[PDB]
């Protein structure tokens, strides 16, 4: 997995691949790794996936429950206490790693966090097993400031050098763009990789598979 | 990491690096190990992030609370009274080495360390996390009583460069605090405004 | 170390278990009986761990009888082999697991013969010939090689002759005298013990 | 070596139009502690080929020793032939795999560079015998921070400049020292074109710490 | 390994207004075969089956505990489950056993109740969902039976194709494991019926 | 504990033909989860009639098949011809039980013709064991390739099928559709597969570019 | 794998199936177990792939050698000894092979059981391999020393099939040699397949 | 696994030995002998590990029957458990130890009959009887029971048959037959097998 | 242990501290750890007593050989070859952190490292041992280029002192040595004459 974020001048993006992995073979092609957390704050999740899906839908009906007492909406500071309060109490078995970014009454906030439950607050961050690939490239690359354009060119070279150069990431690049006024879930934003155009028709005939038995059971 | 305080009459001095490992990939270059835990009273965290982090709100919360209650300032020593007692309690389940220090009305300028396992003390000043090894000599040699706030902070400045060109674990930019009763006064030392000291190459 | 075999023909299930109770390199008892009646229909057969062995078979047993004596009227050999299940299963990663290996024969009025064979795992199959024990290994291929689902009783009874003194040859373990019974719409009825 | 002692990080090397640039820290590193700060890790073998190392820098020092010896043994006869930058590269795969084989390996992670009859030589080999070529290597926590940034820009323009090769190899090395802690901000690069092999240092990187400002 | 335990293998494949879900016979212990008709596909709605491999054990309690669940769920609701909701349902059983799991890792196929749109998925045996437009595998030869369905695999398959298809991928894959096989059922489940075959197989 | 392997990844492939033999392989060398390179063939040419595809431990490939070089020039030296495909098989059988107590890690798999002109394939596992076979993959996806082969070249499980003789231009497909499937699904198999088509004529060499995620 | 032998009045029928795993992936379903030591000795493989075929290779190579030296065959006694001593200096190393050698020689049709542990043992049959307590059940239900040629090809046959079916690592196809006075011959090859269509 | 038993009377010394060979859960061979002829009037007993059993006995039986050829006479039953002895504790601590029990028995001329007891340390006990294997445990206090030094060869065969029969009722393996021979002034007698 | 050695314009100047330990028990308080290899060649010793003692004599002997063939002063750089060729051979089986320096009439004042594994390195000065942790900091900070004999006396002396402090294995005395063309002039320094530095009371 790679995942990444950035905050540039009126809001923060947000990257991912979309491979999933069983060992070292592809289980998914196609997995979705940008997590709606609340309708202005997202969460990348990298590690153990049902973790990362359990904790992430957990905190976002939690949050969505706070905002309905409150009337407001969220801030992004509350959804990273719940996490890292929880990744904290279970001491590292929930293996999530998460990047959660977004846009509230005080402005765009960008924070890693850990599955032991610390957490960073960071104006750039990647976590997964590309995230040093992607790392580099925000190191060489990221300016303060960036307008949106800039900043998705920026955080889709740093998912791209995770998908090309980590066996873990793969496939698709999805972005998410949150600002003030607007929320672009992108996904896919690219599609570099596409499986080879298959060389040979293998056309089986009805009966090419014998059989010993068969039932059809109708219905309604 | 690097942590430190030094006591002066009318205040505190802290710093520390800024930087974050897991093995030897540095997660954070800018970590902010200083921790505002009450309006004139910080801790300085090394050790294990996560758990540094969870103690210290945790305190915060505690110490706010009972500062409600009072309606007074609290007193350094309860800061680190609570740390202390938290980071003791937990000593098998915890890795946090801690200096707590700050500014009260009663007792003026203090400096504590809570090292591991929870033990707490009271110093002139402290240093800690793994790169305060690499210190001890430089900081016992040029230690004096009296100092100012300002030789505190230039004091502070180089004890914690010296640290960070040796330890790998410590790095990036040097954070420092000054604590007194007119408040805190925060500020960055980075690239070439960290004291440098010449590699010894041949003659 | 303990054998359980059992035949299910067309209206009967014939089931055997060796008579030896050992323990290190001594037999205690050379008439041992691995078999549990629980109903008028029903027989689990059980080996494994000592004390786990007859403390489940037991367990089952008075519980099965207790829903006799509540209701009126019996568990089938169906309901039964599921009851045993639940309870395996749910005892698996318990503070109390039962290292027990069954096989559970029985007569319904409607359903006919069945036997149902379980690992201490709790996975259940039904089947229409099963073993278990180390003995297993050199029975189930003659098993496999000579039953027909049709199978008369007296053939099953022959077959099963097949299996002991395949052990009584080639088994490395002193085994001699196996306890055998058999189950159809009269109940459960003792056949002569298989001796060598 | 079975405990490697005083150790030194990433090496990186790129091919460029007329040679091979390598690069490499100055530091020997004791565990944490960045204990000998002005060590060169890079080697010049002979007129085309140069060789940088990883890893432990006692075994360095041993096997520049030995390859050092070879180039004078053969220097000695005089005779037109030379050891080329690969064949250096293949008796360093066999020392290695030899090494490995014992039981007993050197503890280091090697990138050979080189230069010879117009063609640039990138060689790797590791402290098991897996050895290979490339138009771009690095050991280390190079491996992960700065050949995305390498193979990135090869992808895009295969064919570099020296000068290119050069900014793209310092580019790198901040990297390097802003993400490795066992970095430090005192290198060497060393270039090897038709006229031979030149290591210059001690450099180093301008840093950039606004972020520092960035948390809030 | 835990899941090699009993050996097995499942898969489902999604066509043209239809699914099919597939699954090896084998029952045994180790090397040893017990049985030759073991269920691991379980109806939990007309147009919706589970496939589950892995420990055997495990297999029977979660398609137990599952219809359990979707029985008191299909009572209380007015309604036949959607494939995306027992998907999910699936996925809250498994996670509630996070720290002592199941070891088993369904596959689900089905058409919507009301729509009859096709619907594939797998989980991982702590609840990870896993939906696919093409096709899913679990299993101890899930190797194998990628290597079969990436390249035989076609959009908008006709029941007949699709039959064939998970036909070939499964006895091919399972040929190369030796504890998967000893039989292969299918089910093609279409809008107005359910097709069961029993596959002429290798039995070694 | 040095450990002295790792696992670099790498597929290979043969096929015989009547009068032709397929040796294919991808290009991507790996270690943990990263590419040391993407243009790292695995096959290597061993007579005018041979090809030897290796994967596994690529300090142990570069080895062997020095190993394996030496050997044919000292054979041919002492016995006054190339060694044949068959003998060659024999032999590496022998070098590789010589390590039988700290093996090479190594899959191989020969691909040739036999001294008839005929296809010829021969694959091992790490120390030495082997067979002649029609074809066989091997390597990090050979769980993956196997099976379709079986079923496509094996024709196993069909029935209602005319089994025809393997022509070289549906082989190569089949070559290229499994290994393009095989880049979807193994980490490790990607960047570029290389094809050598061994006849009477010579051997030649196709190259087909893989996904590089 | 599954592999038995068994003598009788007209000498020494040996079996085998043919299949090979790595764990539990199938390596191959045509391996050949049965390896003809010279015109009148058989050896069978199971265990360890590379180390049966080495091993009988050059217990191959010793017996021709010693045929040379000799000029007379190896008895059945002398090889299986060969093959003991061989052996017996690596026990401890993790070598694994089980085999049975079968010939006819001056005394008769030979049988010997030898293995990696160092057993070395004579007798009237045997089988050898994850399979075989599933064989020497059917083996023994079947076995007389008076049985018909074709009996004895029909209870090798069924022996090894009814192995295939139980043990997950035994499959393939059945190969069926027979061990004569003057030879042993190749008596037939049969896909587990085809025998499962046949015997239902 | 393996049983050898060894009796001495006033003018004989009777021996014998199960007649299996297993493996795993399976005999592979119920014929199996497991003495060694020395000499005409020495019988070596041998059983443990597979490969060093044969590989010992054998090479102790050809250094005897050597010494025979060289010096034209027989090592005494004595002598050769001596000579035994020697070779088993000197490979004892070296890189090849031989993990085998014996019992030796003999008749010499001037001495009379001898039985000798070795374990794998190469410990050597003259004894007028005694037995190696678990199936000692449960022989070793009949022999006690029922010996006496002038025991005639007729109750010896009575008290081995006790033995042996103890061993059908109560030892958990399955060993059918046994060899049975015995040694005096006329060298070495082939008994009938003792079968059950 | 702390040992520590300056190269200055002439010279060098060696020191160490006094104890040897064995867990936390003091086996001698007034250990000798500079060792004279030849007439203006020294080491000085860290890590374990027997390895170290053993690899000295054994290089005193081979120097020995070598300069009286030679018929010359032995070189420095010779000196600390001879150890890193066996501390480098033997790095499995020895546990030895050597400072090699002496003074040649060829190159002058040197100082070599030869930590444990066996590398080589000449440096400015050099420290070494278990206590020389805790004043990374302060020769850092303190080092001078240019020092006199007396100032590298000195701040060798202060150094040492320091680690002493620090170091539960360091301790006793402080050995200083200078070595030049003259001769080799050695000192103990003990009690009150070692640099004395408060512990910050409040
Ligand atoms: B200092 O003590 O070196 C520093 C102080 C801290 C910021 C208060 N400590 C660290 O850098 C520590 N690092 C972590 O605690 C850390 C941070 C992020 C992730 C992980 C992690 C832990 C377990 C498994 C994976 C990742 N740890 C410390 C020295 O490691
Ligand atoms: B039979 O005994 O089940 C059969 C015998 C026959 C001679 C092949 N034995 C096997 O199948 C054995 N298999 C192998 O030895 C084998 C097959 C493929 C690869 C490897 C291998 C060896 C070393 C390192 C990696 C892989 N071994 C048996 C089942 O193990
Ligand atoms: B210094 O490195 O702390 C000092 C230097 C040395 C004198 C050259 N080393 C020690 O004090 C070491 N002590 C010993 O080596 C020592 C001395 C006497 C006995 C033993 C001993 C060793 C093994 C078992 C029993 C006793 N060791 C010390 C750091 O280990
Ligand atoms: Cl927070
Ligand atoms: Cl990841
Ligand atoms: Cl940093
Ligand atoms: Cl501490
Ligand atoms: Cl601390
Ligand atoms: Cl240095
Ligand atoms: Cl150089
Ligand atoms: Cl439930
Ligand atoms: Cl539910
Ligand atoms: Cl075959
Ligand atoms: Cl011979
Ligand atoms: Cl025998
Ligand atoms: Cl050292
Ligand atoms: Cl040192
Ligand atoms: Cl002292
Ligand atoms: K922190
Ligand atoms: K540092
Ligand atoms: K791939
Ligand atoms: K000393
Ligand atoms: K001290
Ligand atoms: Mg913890
Ligand atoms: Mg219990
Ligand atoms: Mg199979
Ligand atoms: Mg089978
Ligand atoms: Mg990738
Ligand atoms: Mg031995
Ligand atoms: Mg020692």
């Amino acid at each position: 997995t790679t995942i990444a974020g950035v905050v540039y001048k009126d809001g923060i993006v947000l990257g991912a691949d979309t491979r999933a992995t069983e060992g070292m073979v592809v289980a998914d092609k196609n997995c979705s790794k940008i997590h709606f957390i609340s309708p202005n704050i997202y969460c990348c999740g990298a590690g153990t996936a049902a973790d990362t899906d359990m904790t992430t839908q957990l905190i976002s009906s939690n949050l969505e429950l706070h905002s309905l007492s409150t009337g407001r909406l969220p801030r992004v500071v509350t959804a990273n206490r719940m996490l890292k309060q929880m990744l904290f109490r279970y001491q590292g078995y929930i293996g999530a790693a998460l990047v959660l970014g977004g846009v509230d009454v005080t402005g765009p906030h960008l924070y890693s966090i850990y599955p032991h439950g610390s957490t960073d607050k960071l104006p750039y961050v990647t976590m997964g097993s590309g995230s040093l690939a992607a790392m580099a490239v925000f190191e060489d690359k990221f300016r303060p400031d960036m307008e949106e354009e800039e900043a998705k060119n920026l955080v889709s070279e740093a998912i791209a050098a995770g998908i090309f150069n980590d066996l873990g990431s793969g496939s698709n690049i999805d972005l998410c763009v949150i600002s003030k006024n607007k929320l672009d879930f992108l996904r896919p934003y690219t599609v570099p990789n596409k499986k080879g155009t298959r060389l040979g028709r293998y056309r089986c005939e009805k009966g090419t598979t014998a059989v010993l038995t068969e039932k059809i059971t109708p219905l309604e | 990491t690097t942590i430190m305080a030094v006591q002066f009459d009318g205040g505190v001095v802290l710093g520390a690096d800024s930087r974050t490992t897991t093995g030897s990939y540095i997660a954070n270059r800018v970590t902010d190990k200083l921790t505002p835990i009450h309006d004139r009273i910080f801790c300085c965290r090394s050790g294990s992030a996560a758990d540094t982090q969870a103690v210290a709100d945790a305190v915060t919360y505690q110490l706010g609370f009972h500062s409600i209650e009072l309606n007074e300032p609290p007193l350094v020593h309860t800061a680190a009274s609570l740390f202390k007692e938290m980071c003791y309690r937990y000593r098998e389940d915890l890795m946090a080495g801690i200096i707590i220090a700050g500014w009260d009305p009663q007792e003026g300028g203090q400096v504590y360390s809570v090292p591991m396992g929870g033990m707490m003390v009271r110093q002139s000043f402290a240093i800690g996390g793994s790169g305060s090894s690499y210190i001890y000599g430089y900081v016992d040699a040029t230690y004096r009583e009296g100092m100012t706030k300002e030789e505190c902070l230039q004091f502070t400045a180089n004890a914690l460069a010296l640290a960070m060109e040796r330890d790998g674990s410590s790095g990036g930019v040097i954070r420092l605090a000054a604590i007194a009763e007119s408040g805190v006064e925060r500020q960055v030392l980075l690239g070439d405004q960290i004291p440098k000291f010449a590699v010894a190459t041949l003659p | 170390m303990e054998y359980l075999i059992g035949i299910q023909g067309p209206d009967y299930v014939l089931v055997a278990s060796d008579r030896v109770a050992a323990s290190n390199i001594v037999q205690m008892k050379d008439d041992h009986d691995k078999m549990f009646k629980m109903s008028e229909k029903i027989l689990l057969l059980c080996v494994g761990e000592a004390g786990d062995t007859v403390q489940f078979a037991e367990y089952i047993q008075k519980n099965v009888q207790l829903y006799k004596m509540r209701n009126g009227y019996e568990l089938s050999p169906t309901a039964a082999a599921n009851f045993t299940r639940r309870n395996l299963a749910d005892c698996l990663r318990s503070r109390t697991p039962y290292h027990v290996n069954l096989l559970l024969a029985g007569y319904d009025e409607h359903e006919g013969p069945a036997l149902y064979y379980m690992d201490y795992l709790a996975a259940l199959a039904k089947a229409p010939f099963a073993a278990h024990g180390y003995g297993a290994f050199l029975t189930l291929s003659i098993l496999d090689r000579y039953y027909t689902p049709t199978i008369s009783r007296e053939r099953a009874v022959e077959l099963l002759r097949k299996c002991l003194e395949e052990l009584q040859k080639r088994f490395i373990l002193n085994l001699p005298t196996f306890s055998v019974r058999i189950i159809d719409k009269n109940g459960i009825h003792d056949l002569d013990n298989i001796s060598f | 070596t079975q405990n490697p002692m005083v150790t030194g990080t990433s090496v990186l090397g790129v091919k460029f139009e007329g040679g091979v640039v390598i690069a490499a820290d100055m530091l020997g590193s004791y565990g944490s502690l960045a204990r000998f700060r002005n060590i060169s890790r890079i080697m010049r073998v002979n007129n085309s080929t140069m060789l940088g190392a990883s890893g432990d820098y006692a075994d360095f020092q041993y096997l520049k020793q030995v390859l050092g010896q070879m180039v004078i043994d053969e220097e000695l006869l005089g005779d037109g032939h030379s050891y080329s930058p690969r064949a250096i590269h293949s008796w360093l795969t066999r020392a290695m795999y030899s090494r490995r084989s014992k039981m007993n390996p050197l503890w280091n992670t090697m990138v050979i560079g080189g230069y010879a009859d117009g063609e640039s030589f990138l060689g790797y080999v590791d402290m098991l015998g897996v050895a290979y070529e490339a138009p771009s290597l690095a050991t280390g926590y190079g491996a992960y921070l700065a050949q995305p940034l390498l193979r990135e820009v090869l992808e895009k323009q295969p064919v570099l400049s020296q000068t290119e090769a050069r900014d793209l190899v310092e580019r790198c090395m901040r990297v390097l020292y802003y993400r490795d802690a066992r970095s430090y901000n005192r290198f060497q690069i060393a270039t090897v074109t038709e006229k031979g092999v030149e290591i210059e240092g001690p450099l180093s990187t301008e840093t950039n710490w606004d972020i520092a400002h960035m948390i809030s | 390994s835990i899941m090699s335990y009993n050996g097995g293998a499942v898969m489902a494949m999604k066509g043209k207004n239809c699914v099919a879900i597939a699954a090896d016979r084998r029952f045994g212990i180790q090397a040893q075969m017990v049985t030759t008709d073991f269920q691991k596909i379980f109806p939990m709605g007309d147009r919706l089956y589970i496939g589950l491999a892995g420990l055997a054990t495990d297999v029977q309690t979660v398609a137990q505990r599952l219809k359990f669940r979707l029985n008191l769920y299909e009572l209380k609701e007015g309604r036949q489950i959607k494939p995306y909701t027992l998907m999910s349902m699936v996925a809250n059983l498994l996670y509630e056993k996070r720290f002592g799991p199941y070891y088993t890792e369904p596959v689900i196929a089905g058409l919507d109740p009301k729509t009859f749109k096709p619907f594939i998925c797998s989980l991982d045996l702590i609840g990870c969902p896993m939906v696919t437009d093409d096709f899913v595998v679990s299993g101890t030869c899930a190797e194998q039976m990628y290597g079969m369905c990436e390249s035989l695999w076609e959009p908008n398959m006709d029941p007949d194709h699709l039959f064939e298809t998970i036909s070939q991928a499964m006895l091919n894959a399972v040929d190369r494991d030796a504890v998967s096989g000893m039989g292969v059922i299918v089910h093609i489940i279409e809008k107005d019926k359910i097709t069961t075959r029993t596959l002429k197989a290798r039995m070694d | 504990r040095f450990s002295p392997y790792v696992f670099n990844g790498g597929t290979i492939l043969a096929i015989a033909g009547e009068d032709f033999a397929i040796v294919a392989s991808d290009t991507r060398l790996s270690e943990g989860f990263s590419i040391h390179t993407r243009d790292s063939p695995k096959c290597y040419k061993l007579t005018d009639k041979t090809v030897i595809g290796c994967s596994g431990f690529h300090g142990d490939c570069l080895t062997l098949t020095k190993i394996i070089e030496a050997r044919l020039k000292m054979y041919k030296h002492s016995n006054n011809k190339a060694m044949t495909t068959g003998a060659i098989a024999a032999m590496l059988s022998t070098i590789l039980y010589s390590r039988r107590f700290f093996p090479y890690y190594v899959y191989n798999i020969i691909g040739g013709l036999d001294e008839e002109g005929k296809g010829a394939v021969y694959s091992f596992d790490p120390v030495g064991s082997y067979q002649r076979d029609s074809f066989k993959a091997g390597g990090s996806a050979s769980a993956m390739l196997q099976p379709l082969l079986d079923n496509q070249v094996g024709f196993k499980n069909m029935q209602n099928v005319e089994h025809v003789p393997l022509s070289l231009d549906r082989a190569m497909r089949l070559v290229k559709d499994v290994f393009i499937s095989a880049a979807e699904r193994d980490v490790y198999t990607g960047d570029a597969l290389r094809i050598c088509i061994v006849t009477k004529e010579g051997i030649r060499e196709e190259t087909v570019s893989l996904r590089k995620d | 794998t599954t592999t038995l032998a068994f003598k009788f009045r007209h000498g020494v029928i040996v079996a085998a199936d043919s299949r090979a795993t790595a764990g539990a992936y199938i390596a191959s379903q045509t391996v050949k177990k049965v390896i003809e030591i010279n015109p009148y000795l058989l050896g069978t493989m199971a265990g360890g792939a590379a180390d049966c075929s080495f091993w009988e290779r050059l217990l191959a190579r010793q017996c021709r050698i010693y045929e040379l030296r000799n000029k007379e065959r190896i008895s059945v006694a002398a090889a299986s000894k060969l093959l003991a001593n061989m052996v017996y200096q690596y026990k401890g190393m993790g070598l694994s092979m089980g085999t049975m050698i079968c010939g006819w020689d001056k005394r008769g049709p030979g049988l010997y059981y030898v293995d990696s542990e160092g057993n070395r043992i004579s007798g009237a049959t045997f089988s050898v391999g994850s399979g075989s307590v599933y064989a020497y059940g059917v083996m023994d239900r079947g076995y007389s020393y008076d049985l018909e040629v074709e009996q004895a090809y029909d209870l090798a046959r069924r022996a090894i099939y009814q192995a295939t079916y139980r043990d997950a690592y035994s499959g393939g196809a059945v190969n069926l040699y027979h061990v004569r006075e003057d030879g042993w011959i190749r008596v037939s090859s049969d896909n587990v397949a085809d025998l499962h269509e046949k015997y239902s």
